[PDB]
């Protein structure tokens, strides 16, 4: 039924209605960071993504 | 009439070797702890002929 890689971790699954291989990809990726030049220079900021 | 002769003594050859669940795994080298037959072992042999 289920599947796991190298990693020792669920990576696809079976459908059991259709019978189908599905990867599973969460949405989780990355965060934010903030760049400021300067408080007494000015007020810009700038977010950055991973 | 039924000529029953003493059974004897065999030895196996990698045998009993099954799946341990129904988990798909490929290019990864798991380890589990179930029951299964140990390798080169004794095991006894009955004739039917």
């Amino acid at each position: 039924q289920f599947g796991r890689d190298i990693a020792d971790t669920t990576d696809a699954v079976r459908d059991p209605q259709t019978l189908e291989i599905l990867d599973i990809t969460p949405c989780s990726f990355g965060g934010v960071s903030v760049i400021t030049p300067g408080t007494n220079t000015s007020n810009q900021v700038a977010v950055l993504y991973q | 009439t039924r000529t029953q002769l003493p059974p004897a003594y065999t030895n196996s050859f990698t045998r009993g070797v099954y799946y341990p669940d129904k988990v798909f795994r490929s290019s990864v080298l798991h380890s589990t702890q179930d029951l299964f037959l140990p390798f080169f072992s004794n095991v006894t042999w009955f004739h039917a002929i």
